[PDB]
């Protein structure tokens, strides 16, 4: 019992620490910068084909194509100039909750309740090539650090870093403890970041192996999680209807996103290619368009008949897609 | 140019590849099988039959799909089975003095699925397994319900209980008393669109296909009479 | 002093059913199986409502048809082609539903997409083939002095048939329709009392009359609707001089009221409801 | 268990000492990088339809 005294006056030591570096809040020094203004989207096109919900999604490496996930079984593989279909996966297991596309664009992977995460090859028709094992809770977020090694985390408090080639674990990271949502790679792939379902957002360095910082703003879970461009700040998005804006060297977070009119959960956040517009899906069956800046809102992204689950943005900044439980996808822009 | 066209006959292909399995997809009836652990969850498959276990069976030209999931106290997961036809819950009714009794610790978690966000429009089919176990222990027994549950004290055999032959007037009380403790929960806050069906099952037992099958149907055909506003 | 009511009713007629259409046409969570017969229906009601009322206004009021004989005869045949075809899309609306409720586990098979196309299609051809064809070429005409008179004169365009054809179209468009609805509708309702005497039975301690309205309405209004007219139609012809003309073209346009009801039974749905507030508000 | 509360006393220890800047530079740096690339993005900035590989 000693320790919870210890434990507790450690805590204390550091909010002293944090709070000493407040020269200004960002607020007061985002004041007088022009506003974005209004901004007004159109959908371009309508993918359909999918017979249930969709659940995961990710943009291709050259912007032109992209895979998504459903509650069928089955992986699809568009083509998003052409709005015509190239590839159909099926799948051995029916539950699937994410799914990922290589940098090179040779493989594709995906997990779901069953715990294992399962790798296609794309360029060889397609049959499942490889497949990892070792998680005791269901996946919950995997993402191609490159061609022969990829991180995934897990539903048991966990996240690891595996070999393709030969099929075992190389690092556990542990430290968490409820369960993990999502990650985002730096641009360099040289440190990633997780939201837990304690409200505690963690930085990780694969090299190092071991935990350096966390964040411990929020009050309930963590759905999602998207990197800043720079490299040197992330933010989130949590069941509690607000999205929070943190900083690494800084040690703190800078502004909170929040409105009084919504009061469903988040599901998706990305940025975009400037890092100035904060997109953010919702329960409430649309997305918002937040400021990066100042915290105002520029848009509303709706026409979805269910809740949005999905978000992404092309590597060159041109669209963004969306995808809902209605078993449609978008694109807008 | 002629690149076009052969993705255009790809796209033929994977759509015909498509329609071919939507039909497939629509007649099938997907069924959750949830319940706590040594409540025999594992055993009614094994009659059916004859990280996620999956299982099919088909009765009268109709094909059913179950699914056993799995350990966390609260499961996120619990909200990718909104679409379900019907939530099958196990529970072991003669562990009321076992370890928070046993007991106890089902209901609570019947009634944490019950007011679950996900599931407002899910149906529950309960089974009430080692009937067996219970008598034995509950008539000839050792101990009483009552010093575990101060409620049975106040509580007379239900009129409308309708004992099957060669049963005590002690061995219905509990079996209805045990069953009354799950049908409060059920009815105060469904608002009529989820019902509840009490079952008694035991061990030696043929009968449970043609139980889930009627169950289900009964579920479809309340379901088409509430939609249409006749119910 | 008609011309307000006639307007009114016109205008009623017109405005429901279209909106009804662009709501089923613009958003695509209501394209279902079921919802292609009340298109249907829409589809007939909206041209009953914008070619015949109009026209047997502007007679009624003028008392002097002011077109030849090809347009008294094809305004009859159009009349006759959309009270026909108006009806029969009721009783498949309720044999569809005959199938879904009594029928739970085969619906999804036997109904699809491709078979309700047939089916309306079928539908709209039997209609067209008992207004039409008897109509425009000429084997409703009658024998009589004064029919062959009307026949002569360019501006007299009324209505005069035999008991043959008086008879057919009677039978094909009312009780055929009307026998059917009768028999699913009693059936509807006896499982729904079954269903309800169930839940009774299972946990009535701790906690027939909606299902009695609804099929109150729903048989109601028609049977009120068209249920004199086709019977003073074959009173007139059975014998004669004994139904007036005055009271036939009343009931006649007390049956032409129907067509303005359906949208508010058929479209009563918390889904249809947000539909329309959706647009127009 | 005790090990448990023990091992949260390392790290808590580790994280305690990092070295940290001002918010004000941090924010300087983040406004200066949008506003370096604030005119490369087509989302922010409508560009004209000839370019729109959607349309
Ligand atoms: N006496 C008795 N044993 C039973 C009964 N039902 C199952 N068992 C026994 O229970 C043993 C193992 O537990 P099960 O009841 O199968 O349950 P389980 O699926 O293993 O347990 P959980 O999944 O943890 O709930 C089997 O070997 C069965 O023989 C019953 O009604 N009476
Ligand atoms: C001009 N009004 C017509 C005349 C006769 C007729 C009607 C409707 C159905 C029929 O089967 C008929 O024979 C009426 O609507």
């Amino acid at each position: 019992d000693q320790l919870r005294q210890e434990a507790e006056q450690l805590k204390n030591q550091i909010r002293d620490a944090r709070k000493a570096c407040a020269d200004a809040t960002l607020s007061q020094i985002t004041n007088n910068i022009d506003p974005v203004g209004r901004i007004q989207m159109r959908t371009r096109r309508t993918l359909r084909g999918h017979l249930a919900k969709i659940y995961a999604m990710h943009w291709g490496t050259d912007s032109r194509l992209l895979v998504s996930a459903s509650q069928d079984g089955k992986l699809i593989i568009w083509d998003s100039y052409t709005t015509n279909k190239v590839h159909a996966i099926p799948l051995r297991s029916s539950w699937v909750m994410t799914c990922a596309y290589a940098p090179s664009g040779n493989y594709v992977a995906c997990g779901g309740l069953d715990n294992i995460c399962s790798i296609y090859n794309l360029k060889t028709n397609v049959r499942v090539s490889r497949e990892l094992a070792g998680h005791t809770g269901y996946l919950s977020c995997c993402r191609f650090l490159d061609d022969n090694q990829i991180v995934t985390s897990s539903g048991d408090t966990t996240c690891a870093l595996w070999d393709i080639e030969t099929g075992q674990q190389t690092t556990t990271f542990t430290g968490h403890t409820g369960d993990v949502m999502s990650l985002s790679l730096a641009p360099d792939t040289r440190l990633f970041v997780s939201g837990a379902c304690d409200a505690s957002a963690k930085l990780w360095d694969v090299r190092e192996g071991m935990c350096r910082q966390t964040f411990t703003g929020h009050e309930s879970d963590i759905n999602a999680i998207c990197f800043f461009p720079n490299g040197n700040a992330f933010a989130t998005g949590s069941d509690d209807a607000t999205c929070r804006l943190f900083d690494l060297r800084a040690d703190q977070e800078l502004m909170t996103y929040s409105h009084d009119n919504i009061i469903c959960g988040i599901t998706s956040v990305s940025f975009s290619k400037s890092g100035r517009l904060l997109l953010a899906g919702y329960d409430d069956f649309n997305c918002n368009v937040w400021d990066a800046l100042k915290a105002d809102r520029a848009g509303v992204l709706a026409g979805h008949d269910n809740r949005v689950s999905c978000l992404g943005v092309t590597d060159d900044g041109m669209a963004v897609a969306t995808g809902s439980w209605d078993s449609f996808l978008k694109i807008w822009n | 140019r002629n690149e076009e066209k052969a993705q255009r006959e790809a796209n033929k292909k994977i759509e015909k590849q498509l329609q071919k399995d939507k039909q497939v997809y629509r007649a099938t009836h997907r069924l959750l099988l949830l319940g706590a652990g040594e409540s025999g969850k594992s055993t009614i498959v094994k009659q059916m039959r004859i990280g996620i276990f999956e299982t099919k069976f088909q009765v009268d030209k109709v094909n059913f799909h179950m699914f056993d999931v799995g350990r966390d106290e609260r499961r996120k997961w619990i909200q990718c089975f909104n679409d379900v036809t019907a939530i099958i819950f196990v529970v072991a009714s003669s562990s009321y003095n076992m370890v928070t009794n046993r007991l106890q610790e089902a209901l609570n978690l019947f009634k944490s699925i019950w007011n679950n966000r996900w599931l407002r429009t899910i149906s529950v089919i309960l089974f009430l397994n080692k009937q067996d176990l219970l008598a034995e222990k509950v008539l000839a027994g050792k101990s009483k319900i009552e010093d575990y549950f101060p409620e049975f004290a106040r509580y007379t055999t239900p009129e409308d209980a309708t004992p099957e032959p060669g049963e005590d007037p002690r061995v219905t009380r509990a079996k209805y008393f045990i069953r009354d403790e799950f049908l409060r929960i059920s009815t105060a806050s469904g608002d009529g669109r989820h019902y509840c069906y009490p079952h008694f099952t035991c061990a030696v037992d043929t009968e449970n296909i043609r139980r889930v099958f009627n169950d289900c149907r009964d579920i479809i055909q309340r379901m088409h009479l509430r939609q249409y506003e006749l119910l | 002093g008609m011309g307000i009511v006639m307007s009114l009713i016109v205008l009623a007629i017109v405005f429901g059913n279209v909106l009804v259409i662009t709501a089923i046409a613009k958003f695509e969570r209501l394209q279902t199986v079921t919802n292609y017969f009340i298109t249907s229906l829409a589809c007939a009601d909206l041209v009953m409502g914008l070619a015949v009322v109009p026209f047997g206004a502007a007679h009624i009021l003028t008392k002097t048809w002011t077109f030849g004989n090809f347009w008294c005869e094809f305004w009859t045949s159009i009349d006759v082609l959309c009270v026909t075809a108006s009806i029969e899309t009721l009783c498949v609306i309720a044999v569809d539903r005959y199938f879904a409720i009594t029928s739970p586990f085969k619906y999804q098979s036997l109904l699809t997409k491709n078979k309700a196309r047939v089916i309306i299609l079928m539908v709209w051809i039997v209609s067209g083939l008992t207004s039409f064809l008897p109509i425009q070429m000429h084997w409703y005409r009658a024998t009589h002095q004064e029919a062959i008179n009307c026949y002569a004169e360019e501006t007299c365009c009324d209505f005069f048939t035999n008991q043959a054809y008086a008879i057919a179209s009677s039978i094909v468009s009312f009780y055929v329709p009307l026998v059917i609805m009768v028999f699913v509708y009693s059936r509807v309702f006896q499982e729904a009392k079954r269903q309800l005497q169930k839940i009774d039975k299972s946990e009535g301690r701790f906690h027939e009359h909606k299902a009695l309205k609804t099929l109150g309405i729903i048989m109601g209004t028609f049977t009120l609707c068209w249920l004199p007219f086709f019977i003073v139609n074959i009173v007139h012809v059975i014998q004669d001089n004994l139904i007036r003309k005055e009271v036939y073209i009343l009931l006649n346009w007390i049956g032409y009221v129907n067509s303005g009801f359906n949208p508010l039974i058929y479209c009563r749905s918390p889904d249809f409801r947000i539909a329309f507030q959706e647009l127009l508000c | 268990s005790i090990a448990q509360a023990r091992k949260l006393v390392e790290q808590l220890k580790m994280e305690a000492n990092i070295d940290r800047i001002k918010v004000s530079k941090a924010a300087a740096d983040l406004m200066a990088y949008c506003e370096a690339h604030a005119k490369e993005d087509p989302l922010l900035t409508p560009v004209p339809a000839s370019e729109n590989p959607f349309r």
